[PDB]
């Protein structure tokens, strides 16, 4: 109950490249290794894990795991046989999302023209993998990255992407509308994909998209399958205060909702998706 | 349909030493009808030269010359419908004749054509060239359309004053007129590329600015010009490239028009069949062949008007229409 948080922090420690939701899956799966009250224990694990990270991916990635195991309980019921079919099905789920970023990269790196000049937001381990696969296919391009206050993740990305021998420019956070005509396409990594096909990414993604549709630059999103959250925002207030805030007055939301009309395509795990297509998949991921 | 606008395919009735219309005006009208003189500036120069020929042969004045040369412009409206450059030229000429008070007035009139052609068609072209030299940078690529005597002058002098750009020439059927741009570019040594209007959305990804020519700027900022211009500017905005139109002041007509339907001459439809499956189109009753000569692009599709007064944002052409009158 408290060692759960410690193990989750450890999965952050010895694996920074592993996603937050995957860390939640691993620590929750180990907690599963320790009838119907066990579903309540896993729901409590969801609450305690979302209470310390508050990303959309954690409360969605763990929430599919509350459903990917409870789908097997619809097939059969037991007391310890059900726990072992739970662990051999959860291990399959966990090893089926260790291959997510590679599949996204294989789908998305074919959308970058040679000699292109992309624009990306703060820091995505998926956008980084899309560009890593794009330079491994002998494409050459330029990357514009916004520094993306307050945590300056854009500088972390450009330091993590200069090793790939790519011309990367840490543009100012305010200057998206300036360099937006210098961009062939926009690749961002969603922190959660809501039910209408729009995304929830770090603050400033929305005005990256609104500028994009102002100049008809394609706005590509590279999310994963477990980031499909069941929310349906209609404006920026409809995003819950769980997700927006990690904690002369400062405001500081950390995420904002991007409308699905602004998004050209989503390169999720389960194939390239129109923003409409996402909704179907969400239905399929929750019957 | 296009019922109010006129369909034409006219010198058979007039006597060979013509007395109804002046000899020079007959030559001018038949050159308009056949196609020997094309382009708004070339038509205005030819019209003013023919009017100088008419005035120097005039023997007697203010009312008499105006009501004598009104049938000449009726003939020219019959032969080929007058563009607004010609309209403003005729308006200036009638104002000049009515302004002349009570022989020697023929020489003073004939020089006022020369003082009209110089400082509104030639000096204006030089000033527009100087202004558009600023908007042409090294390395950019410029999409022009059709043939314009001013657009090609701007490109040629921008090249010979040291720029190193590239031109894409977009052309349309049935006049196939941008070839007259294209060849005239290649003689200047400018790199060029040629393709038709349907391929415009293929090259608007690479184009840096679209530099068009205007046959008339109307009183709301709509640009009346060759039929592909509005469509080309629309695709240009959809690929977010700036659209520049280069027009002299004297082509500004106070007529206003929203849609491309009010004043749009129709050339003969027999130009349309290409080498045939359309040669027998008269015998098909339902089939009608339609080719417009002009259309209007709205002022929101045009980013810049270059004029001898300066560079104006295409919503302040009524400003210039005010300050010149
Ligand atoms: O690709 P990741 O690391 O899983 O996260 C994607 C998005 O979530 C953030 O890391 C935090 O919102 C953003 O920087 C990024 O755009």
């Amino acid at each position: 109950d408290k060692e759960l948080i410690e193990y989750f922090k450890s999965q952050m420690k010895e694996d920074p490249d592993m996603a937050s939701a995957v860390a939640a899956i691993r620590t929750l799966l180990e907690f599963l290794k320790r009838i119907q009250g066990l579903r309540a224990n896993l729901t409590s694990a969801i609450e305690t894990l979302c209470g310390v990270d508050s990303s959309v991916a954690v409360s969605s990635g763990g929430e599919l795991f509350l459903r990917f195991i409870s789908l097997a309980s619809l097939e059969y019921s037991d007391y310890s046989k059900c726990k072992k079919i739970m662990i051999e099905r959860g291990e399959l789920f966990l090893r089926r999302i260790s291959l997510s970023r590679n599949k996204i990269a294989d789908l998305c790196h074919t959308f970058i023209k040679d000699g292109a000049t992309i624009l990306t937001h703060a820091y995505s381990r998926v956008v980084l993998r899309v560009l890593e696969a794009a330079v491994a296919a002998k494409k050459r391009f330029s990357v514009y990255v916004t520094e993306s206050q307050p945590d300056l993740s854009g500088k972390k990305m450009a330091k993590a992407l200069c090793h790939l021998n790519v011309p990367v420019t840490v543009v100012l956070d305010a200057a998206v509308g300036y360099i937006m005509e210098k961009a062939d396409l926009v690749i961002v990594g969603a922190e959660g994909v809501v039910e209408n096909g729009g995304i929830i990414n770090k603050i400033g993604t929305n005005q990256m998209a609104v500028c994009a549709k102002a100049q008809n630059k394609p706005f590509y999103v590279v999310a994963e399958s477990f980031k499909f959250v069941r929310l349906f925002p209609l404006n920026q207030q409809d995003v819950p205060d769980k997700f927006k805030y990690k904690a002369l007055k400062e405001e500081h939301p950390w995420v904002d909702y991007t409308a699905p009309s602004l998004i050209t395509l989503l390169f999720t795990d389960l194939g390239v998706l129109t923003p409409s297509a996402v909704s179907d998949e969400l239905i399929k991921l929750y019957l | 349909l296009f019922s109010h606008l006129p369909q034409y395919s006219l010198t058979q009735f007039m006597s060979i030493p013509s007395s109804v219309i002046h000899p020079a005006m007959v030559r001018l009208g038949l050159q308009y009808s056949q196609g020997l003189v094309s382009g708004s500036n070339a038509r205005c120069i030819a019209l003013l030269r023919a009017l100088q020929q008419v005035i120097q042969d005039y023997t007697t004045l203010s009312r008499d010359l105006v009501n004598k040369l009104k049938p000449y412009m009726s003939f020219l409206t019959q032969c080929r419908p007058l563009s607004a450059s010609m309209h403003n030229a005729i308006k200036f000429l009638n104002k000049e004749i009515t302004s002349v008070g009570s022989e020697e007035a023929k020489s003073e009139l004939r020089a006022a054509i020369d003082r009209y052609v110089q400082e509104k068609i030639v000096l204006a072209a030089q000033a527009i060239s100087r202004f558009a030299y600023q908007k042409i940078s090294n390395g950019d690529v410029i999409l022009v359309y059709g043939c314009s005597s001013l657009v090609s002058r701007i490109l040629q002098e921008a090249w010979t004053e040291g720029r190193r750009f590239r031109v894409v020439v977009v052309d349309s059927r049935p006049w196939l007129e941008g070839r007259h741009t294209l060849r005239s570019l290649v003689h200047a040594g400018v790199p060029a590329s040629y393709l038709l209007i349907p391929a415009a959305s293929y090259v608007l990804p690479e184009v840096s600015k679209v530099l068009l020519g205007a046959h008339a700027l109307l009183a709301n900022g709509s640009v009346m010009s060759r039929v592909g211009t509005a469509q080309l500017a629309l695709v240009a905005r959809a690929h977010n490239v700036p659209v520049l139109v280069c027009c002299e002041t004297y082509k500004f007509c106070e007529r206003v028009q929203t849609d491309a339907f009010v004043s749009n001459e129709l050339d003969d439809p027999d130009d349309l069949q290409c080498k045939v499956a359309l040669a027998n189109w008269q015998n098909h009753a339902s089939l009608r062949l339609l080719n417009l000569v002009y259309d209007v692009t709205p002022p929101e599709l045009v980013d810049l008007v270059i004029t001898e007064l300066g560079m104006i944002p295409c919503s302040s052409v009524p400003v210039v229409l005010r300050v010149k009158s």
